[PDB]
C-alpha cells in the first residue's frame, strides 16, 4: 500500500527529481534551485563493514558448538535436540548434495565458477517431477557437466564417466531431460589446449591445431564423428608436421583413442593437407 | 523438391480375444521362437509378407516389420489364421496401427549446429553421443532424425499424412541450413 | 618445482614477479607413491 | 633426499584429475501350485 517515499522540490516542482546526492556533507539537494532535499544521509558501505541469498534463500540458522567454560553433556543434548528437529525441513539433501558435489569438484580440480554453476543447476532442478529418481549420482554428474558447459569449459563424457559410473545411457537421458528443465526455466576448440597440455606440446602446435581444427570444421567431409577424434587427429597431424616424436601408440593410450581411428582420420586429413598450412 | 518419403516400418497391434499355453504352442507350431527366460512371448515370422509378430499368452499380438498398411493388415490376418489353425478360438479384432517409420534423402549436406542453435526449443544435438539431430515437431507431433549426409528419418506417426506433412514442414528448414 | 594451474586448465611454471602481479600463491605440487595391498588372513 | 620430478608438469597434472583412464587395478571392486505344494 504505497509506502514509496519520493523526494520532490516544492519550490521547483517543474520536473521529476533530477537531484544530486552530496555524500561528504550527508545531504541530497535539488540541482536547480540549490535547495537541500534531505539531511543526515545514511550509508550502505559502513553497515556492510561488519559482514547467501542466491542459494540459501531467506532461511536463517545458527550453529551450537562447545563453549569456553561448559560441559560436554550440554553440547550433546543441544545437538540431539537439533537432530530431532532436522526433519522439520527437507533441506538436508541440499547440504549433503552440495557436500558430495563439493568433494567431486575438488577432486576434479575445477575452478570455483564451475562449482557455483553446478550448484546453481542442481538448485534449479532439485526435486522436480520429471527427474523421478536417478539415484542422486546422475543428477550430480549431469549437473557438473551442465556447470561445465555454462562456464565455457570443456570436459569429455569419458572424463566425468571416469569419475562417476553413471552407465552412460541413463546419464544421457538424465542430461537430456535436465537440459529440457533448463530450457523450461527461461565447440571443440576448447579441447585442443587441454590435450596439448596432456601431451606437453609447445604453443605453436596448440595454435596450429587450433587453425587446423577450425579449417577442418570448414572443409566438411566426415564432419566430425564426435569432435574428440577430430581433435586427436588434428593434434596428430600438427605433431607429424614437426619433429617431436610421440608415434600413434603413445598418443592413443594417453588420450584414450583408437589407433585405427587416428589413422583413418590421418588418411583423409593427409588428403586435405593442402589448405591446412597456416604459414 | 519432389522428394517423397518412403515407408520403412509399420507397427500394429491385433487382439485375438482368447488365451494360450506356451509349451504346446511352441511344440506344435512351425516357424516360431519362444523362450520364457528371455522374452515371455512367441516370435512368429511369415515369409509373405516378411513380417514379425510377438504373440503373448493373453491373446495380444504385435505385428511389425511391414513396409505398407495392406501388408501389415494382411500379414496380421495371416498370423490370426495360423492361430486359428493351431487349435484356439481366436478372432481378428482391434487392428490399430501404432507406429509408422519412413526415411528419405535431401541430396545436400545439412548444418546441424546452426539448426540446433536456431531451433533450440525443438532440437537436441549431441555429436559425441549421437551424430544425428533429434527434431521434435509440434504439429504434427513427429520425431525426426536429421543426419549430416542428408538422410532424414521420420518416426512417431499414426498415419502417412503425418509423415508427409512432417517432411513438407521440415524441407524449407533443411534447405535453409545447407552447405553445397 | 613451483607451478600454476589456471582456470582453463593449463599449468605452467611460476615466477615470483608474476606471482605478485597475478595475486597467486607461490607453491609447488606434492605427489606421493601410494601403495595398496589386499590380504585374504 | 626428495626427488624432484622434472617432466613437463602437464603429464603429471593430467594423471592427477580426470584422465579418461579408470579400472586398471583390482582393489575394493567387490508354476503349478500343486507341485510346489
Ligand atoms: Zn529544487
Amino acid at each position: 500500500p504505497n509506502l514509496n517515499i519520493v523526494l520532490t522540490c516544492p519550490e521547483c516542482k517543474v520536473y521529476p527529481p533530477k537531484i544530486v546526492e552530496r555524500f561528504s556533507e550527508g545531504d541530497v539537494v535539488c540541482a536547480l534551485c540549490g535547495l537541500v532535499l534531505s539531511d543526515k544521509l545514511v550509508d550502505t558501505r559502513s553497515e556492510w563493514r561488519t559482514f547467501n541469498p542466491l542459494l540459501d534463500g531467506n532461511n536463517l540458522s545458527t550453529r551450537i558448538g562447545k563453549g569456553e567454560t561448559t560441559d560436554m553433556r550440554f553440547t550433546k543434548e543441544l545437538n540431539k535436540a537439533q537432530g530431532k528437529n532436522v526433519m522439520d525441513k527437507k533441506d538436508n539433501e541440499v547440504q549433503a548434495a552440495f557436500a558430495k558435489i563439493t568433494m567431486l569438484c575438488d577432486a576434479a580440480e575445477l575452478p570455483k565458477i564451475v562449482k557455483d554453476c553446478a550448484k546453481e543447476a542442481y538448485k534449479l532442478c532439485h526435486d522436480e517431477k520429471t527427474l523421478k529418481g536417478k539415484s542422486m549420482e546422475s543428477i550430480m554428474a549431469a549437473s557438473i557437466l551442465i556447470g561445465c558447459r555454462r562456464a565455457e569449459v570443456a570436459r569429455t563424457f569419458k572424463e566425468i564417466q571416469s569419475l562417476i559410473h553413471v552407465k552412460t545411457k541413463e546419464f544421457g537421458k538424465t542430461l537430456n531431460i535436465m537440459k529440457n528443465i533448463l530450457r523450461g526455466k527461461s565447440q571443440n576448440l576448447t579441447y585442443i589446449p587441454r590435450f596439448c597440455s596432456h601431451l606437453g606440446l609447445p604453443m605453436q602446435v596448440t595454435t596450429s591445431a587450433e587453425y587446423t581444427a577450425k579449417k577442418c570444421k570448414e572443409i566438411k567431409e566426415i564432419a566430425g564423428k564426435s569432435p574428440i577424434t577430430i581433435a586427436v587427429v588434428s593434434i596428430y597431424l600438427n605433431i607429424l608436421l614437426f619433429q617431436i616424436p610421440i608415434t600413434a601408440a603413445k598418443v592413443g593410450q594417453t588420450l584414450q583413442v583408437t589407433e585405427g581411428t587416428i589413422k583413418s582420420g590421418y588418411k583423409i586429413l593427409y588428403e586435405h593437407r593442402d589448405k591446412l598450412v597456416d604459414p | 523438391s519432389g522428394i517423397v518419403p518412403t515407408l520403412q516400418n509399420i507397427v500394429a497391434t491385433v487382439t485375438l480375444g482368447c488365451r494360450l499355453d506356451l509349451k504346446t504352442v511352441a511344440l506344435h507350431a512351425r516357424n516360431a521362437e519362444y523362450n520364457p527366460k528371455r522374452f515371455a512371448a512367441v516370435i512368429m515370422r511369415i515369409r509373405e509378407p516378411k513380417t514379425t509378430a510377438l504373440i503373448f499368452a493373453s491373446g495380444k499380438m504385435v505385428v511389425t516389420g511391414a513396409k505398407s498398411e495392406d501388408d501389415s493388415k494382411l500379414a496380421s490376418r495371416k498370423y490370426a489364421r495360423i492361430i486359428q489353425k493351431i487349435g484356439f478360438a481366436a478372432k481378428f479384432t482391434d487392428f490399430k496401427i501404432q507406429n509408422i517409420v519412413g526415411s528419405c534423402d535431401v541430396k545436400f549436406p545439412i548444418r546441424l549446429e546452426g539448426l540446433a542453435f536456431s531451433h533450440g526449443t525443438f532440437s537436441s544435438y549431441e555429436p559425441e553421443l549421437f551424430p544425428g539431430l533429434i527434431y521434435r515437431m509440434v504439429k504434427p507431433k513427429i520425431v525426426l532424425l536429421i543426419f549430416v549426409s542428408g538422410k532424414i528419418v521420420l518416426t512417431g506417426a499414426k498415419q502417412r499424412e503425418e509423415i508427409y506433412q512432417a517432411f513438407e514442414a521440415i524441407y524449407p528448414v533443411l534447405s535453409e541450413f545447407r552447405k553445397m | 618445482k613451483p607451478m600454476v594451474n589456471e582456470s582453463d586448465g593449463v599449468t605452467h611454471a611460476l615466477y615470483p614477479q608474476e606471482a605478485r602481479l597475478r595475486n597467486l600463491t607461490y607453491s609447488s605440487g606434492l605427489f606421493v607413491d601410494v601403495k595398496k595391498r589386499t590380504y585374504e588372513l | 633426499r626428495i626427488t624432484t620430478l622434472d617432466e613437463t608438469v602437464g603429464v603429471t597434472m593430467s594423471h592427477t584429475g580426470m584422465s579418461m583412464r579408470s579400472d586398471n587395478s583390482n582393489f575394493l571392486k567387490v508354476m503349478p501350485k500343486k507341485e510346489i505344494l
